[PDB]
């Protein structure tokens, strides 16, 4: 009996078996449907995006289109992994500070429409930190939905210090979409967001000292890059590759009044005890697509420097399959015969109902 | 945001500490452990704790990861027992074996009642605690094949 690890991101479903060095089945959470007014899923969606509307059944983390997720759910079991999900145990993920009805209908449906034998639901950013070797750190996870500053001590996260902000790849995206107008180019549509999304992984970077950057980019162009659009058009971008990362450190670029991920990150540590402040400091575990930009450790070393204390020894850690950690992570934990026995059966979930979920998955 | 309406509403909680407890009774290589004063180590192999022999012990693969229990006596009480558990992360051990060593090592200290206090050591990076436990300290060439299968 082999379990399944099953990571929904807001964005992209990362599926597999326990035991696995990687997910065997990536493909973007979309459902898309006739762009003219019957669906399609993942990465047939994506390739027939030109006729189709693409819709999310996640948003920062939450689900928000139920139905849609359950075409998800089952596009991941019967057409990419071909498993009968009654056959395996599985294991999804969750970020922290969801709203509990997230989880419990995550169980219901599990349960009572894919049948599965046992069930748990882990919290990803939990799941990256033992990826990394580690039982102590702050873990900075941000996907496509949501970046989450989880403090962890001795295998246990320290929920009063956990911090989240509903910013993360997807607004990203979204705020290149709207800058790259300023050069006269117009992506709109939800196919064009994809593109954009593209170039957004391809050519963005976090810049080491942004108002510097901003200089170098009016001097002359020698951080300009070309970019071939899918009908054939060579577009150039220049500071748009740094503006749009900078939003992760500067929010009020998308009119958010948060803090950036580096005050985020210091506030979190700065609400767990002060005795085991500098192992955090010394443990800031990046985890997430959003976290793939080049630049953006150094920028979080400099950053983080500057808030903490002048003698704090700072460390950044960018495993550099950070992508799949939170996978690798729940592929490790699965492999455990202990952490199965804490799994919710079928047999607990029929006596019980949804509620067990939080009585049993910490 | 509002940690009650939320899905770590429980954590930190007296049944998250049961759960986990109960959990770590499922661990054979827990039984007897922490019962008298001295080192206990056990090393990873294909996800499993396995018994270190007490012959070995100070000497680590360095393509492994271990978990050592240091049972001692504290200064409030010569008659009672007190624990520091270092999980040993050899240079070239692999991911599902560092990863395992450290759930492993929450576990043992879950199955403690959470006394220990953890020590991740990394070779070349060891604690002066670590240190001090053992020329009994030796590093060997190589180590047991990692419990993932590669996904090509
Ligand atoms: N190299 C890269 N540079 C910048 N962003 C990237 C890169 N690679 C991926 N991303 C972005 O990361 C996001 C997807 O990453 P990931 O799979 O970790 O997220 P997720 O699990 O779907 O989201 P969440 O966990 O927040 O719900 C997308 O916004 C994607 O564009
Ligand atoms: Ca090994
Ligand atoms: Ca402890
Ligand atoms: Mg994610």
């Amino acid at each position: 009996t082999t379990a399944l690890v099953c990571d929904n991101g807001s964005g992209l479903v990362k599926a597999g078996f326990a035991g696995d060095d990687a997910p065997r089945a990536v493909f973007p959470s979309i459902v898309g449907r006739p762009r003219h007014q019957d669906s399609y899923v993942g990465d047939e969606a994506q390739s027939k995006r030109g006729i189709l509307t693409l819709k999310y059944p996640i948003e920062h983390g939450i689900i928000t289109n139920w139905d849609d997720m359950e075409k998800i759910w089952h596009h991941t079991f019967y057409n990419e992994l071909r498993v009968a999900p009654e056959e395996h145990p599985t294991l999804l993920t969750e970020g922290p500070l969801n709203p509990k009805a997230n989880r419990e209908k995550m169980t219901q449906i599990m349960f009572e429409t894919f049948n599965v034998p046992a069930m748990y639901v882990a919290i990803q950013a939990v799941l990256s930190l033992y990826a990394s070797g580690r039982t102590t750190g702050i873990v900075l996870d941000s996907g496509d939905g949501v970046t989450h500053n989880v403090p962890i001590y001795e295998g246990y996260a320290l929920p009063h210090a956990i911090m989240r902000l509903d910013l993360a790849g997807r607004d990203l995206t979204d705020y290149l979409m709207k800058i790259l107008t300023e050069r006269g180019y117009s992506f709109v549509t939800t196919a064009e967001r994809e593109i954009v999304r593209d170039i957004k992984e391809k050519l963005c970077y976090v810049a080491l000292d942004f108002e510097n950057e901003m200089a170098t980019a009016a001097s002359s162009s020698s951080l300009e890059k070309s970019y071939e659009l899918p009908d054939g058009q060579v577009i150039t971008i220049g500071n748009e590759r740094f503006r749009c990362p900078e939003t992760l450190f500067q929010p009020s670029f998308i009119g958010m009044e948060s803090a950036g991920i580096h005050e985020t990150t210091y506030n979190s540590i700065m609400k767990c005890d002060i005795d085991i402040r500098k192992d955090l400091y010394a443990n800031n575990v990046l985890s997430g697509g959003t976290t793939m930009y080049p630049g953006i450790a150094d920028r979080m070393q400099k950053e983080i420097t500057a808030l903490a204390p002048s003698t704090m020894k700072i460390k950044i850690i960018a495993p550099p399959e950070r992508k799949y950690s939170v996978w690798i992570g729940g592929s490790i934990l699965a492999s455990l015969s202990t952490f199965q026995q804490m799994w919710i059966s079928k047999q607990e979930y029929d006596e019980a109902g949804p509620s067990i979920v939080h009585r049993k998955c910490f | 945001y509002n940690i009650a309406d939320s899905n770590i509403a429980n954590l930190g909680t007296e049944l998250e500490k049961k759960v986990k407890l109960e959990a770590s009774q499922h661990e054979d290589a827990w039984k007897g452990a922490g019962k008298q004063v001295g080192v206990e180590i056990w090393r990873i192999q294909q996800f499993k704790v396995v018994p270190v022999p007490k012959k070995h012990h100070g000497s680590f693969y360095t393509g492994d990861s271990y978990i050592v229990l240091s049972t001692y006596h504290p200064k409030t009480n010569p008659d009672k027992l007190a624990y520091d558990v270092h999980f040993w992360l050899g240079a070239f051990t692999t991911q599902d074996e560092a990863g395992t060593a450290a759930y492993k090592t929450v576990e043992l200290d879950d199955y403690l009642g959470g006394l220990p206090v953890q020590y991740r050591e990394v070779q070349g990076y060891e604690s002066e605690r670590f240190l001090s436990l053992f020329g009994g300290l030796r590093i060997l060439d190589g180590g047991v094949e990692t419990g993932f299968h590669h996904v090509e």
